[PDB]
């Protein structure tokens, strides 16, 4: 059940618990692959990369044990100090990955859309196609660009869009959606 | 008085809208098929989340869908539905 | 060379003048219109509108004077004092404005894009190709996904998009240009 | 960070690139047609502009341009150039 903590990320060398991860949630990535689908997983023998996000996650439903480069277990609590030096924001962010993961959905990068996340269903390809997420972050307001500018992120004719925030004084996760209005 | 917002309603009205109620600046009740609950939001003019969310908290409470309508500075207007999300349990889970 | 303030905005029902500062850098929307034509204008019959930024720039530079609702003058001071009341970060992007209009460029509107300014050197339309302008606002830093999103943002192929931003130390506007790298 | 800078290495390498000195956490010359300095950037991890601002100067000093290379929480690699711009005059303004 072993990953190795190097850096910001998690990695697994154990190529039968690594298959496992990723035919049961989806979560990591396998060295150089991508889009990988679950029946091409068998013949795969690559390591797979955690993110820090996921990692933390795993490690409290306690489906994986991070180890240190000192050989130290590395115990929740401290993945999330790390994670608190390093990542602006990075208690909220958890908040709404653990969010969407703990409803069933799965949770990937959104660097390439351009946002937070990307949020989907059944896995990323394949099929249908991901669900953008923006972060709004403490203390900031919202205008009309934000607003187009998730319209832009969609990848939809509608020009879907969710926001995510954590409200600072219930802890409460919000999810907002947006769609364009041909009114 | 308000160039900008006047966009709006001329807009909406061009096209069979009828405005029903002005509950604030920037928030109107009008009517085609359906009431809805408008909010105009001028570029360049930012909201807390708070306010956002009490506008939307109005439209369930009135039971009409919100819709942001999104003004250029220089008058363009295009519009947006917006909810607050209940997100259910994934069937695919 | 009159125009009357109206909220946020300024409208010029002198058609003849509305023309003319549409000819001389594309300043404003004609009412019902969009991507006017230099030569088209003299066809135009309709109130031309100046957003706040344009307004303000044309008043400074003594080629608009703007009237108030009961009906006196608003000197560039106090039109400056509205746009600082209501919008966040004014006077910077406000200087980016004049940065970019002293050296030429058509500015406008940047919602459409999700940004803070479209930037032409012909103008609308056209033709055509606008430089999409990205605010980076006070104490403010910057990340991968603020880079891919600007890309995102960006209507060319090479996914190039500029950061505006104005350097608190110097008052310095800085613009940096990012462009997608195949290497 | 270790592991994603590593990957930052590895596609380089297969891209045929190579790496010509290591400058900093971060920061490191490599080549293929010319040389290039290289920034990396790990989603979520924010840099002051000064810090960007530093970078690209670095750059102008070092003559070379300045590739940001951006890595996903997960370990996919994208790259941007990045310049400071320096904006000519229009010399298509219309007369005022």
């Amino acid at each position: 059940m072993i990953g190795y903590l190097r850096g910001l990320a998690v990695i697994v060398e154990d190529v039968e618990f690594a298959r496992r991860l990723y035919k049961e949630g989806f979560y990591g990535r396998f060295l150089g692959y991508d889009k990988v689908k679950r029946d091409e997983v068998e013949k795969i023998n690559a390591p797979l990369i955690l993110g820090l996000y996921e990692a933390l996650y795993l490690a409290e439903k306690g489906r994986l044990k991070v180890m240190g480069e000192d050989g130290r277990e590395v115990a929740p609590e401290e993945l999330a100090a790390l994670g608190r030096e390093r990542m602006r924001n990075f208690d909220e962010i958890y908040k709404i990955y653990k969010y969407f993961r703990d409803l069933g959905y799965v949770v990937k990068s959104g660097l390439k859309f351009g946002a937070l996340f990307s949020v989907y269903e059944k896995g990323p390809g394949i099929d249908h196609a991901p669900m953008v997420v923006v972060f709004l972050e403490p203390d900031k307001g919202i205008s009309a660009t934000d607003i187009t500018r998730g319209g832009r992120l969609s990848h939809s004719v509608r020009k879907t869009w969710t926001l995510a925030t954590v409200l600072r004084q219930t802890g409460e996760v919000v999810l907002l959606g947006f769609g364009w209005a041909r009114l | 008085m308000d160039v900008l917002q006047e966009q709006v309603f001329k807009d909406l009205k061009s096209r069979g809208f009828k405005i029903i109620e002005q509950l604030d600046d920037k928030i109107f009740i009008a009517e085609k098929k359906e009431r809805y609950l408008f909010y105009v939001m001028v570029e360049g003019v930012e909201v807390t989340i708070q306010t956002l969310l009490s506008v939307i908290n109005m439209g369930e409470t009135l039971s009409m869908p919100v819709v942001l309508a999104l003004v250029s500075n220089d008058g363009t207007v295009t519009y947006y539905y917006v909810r607050k999300i209940r997100l259910p349990r994934n069937i695919y889970a």
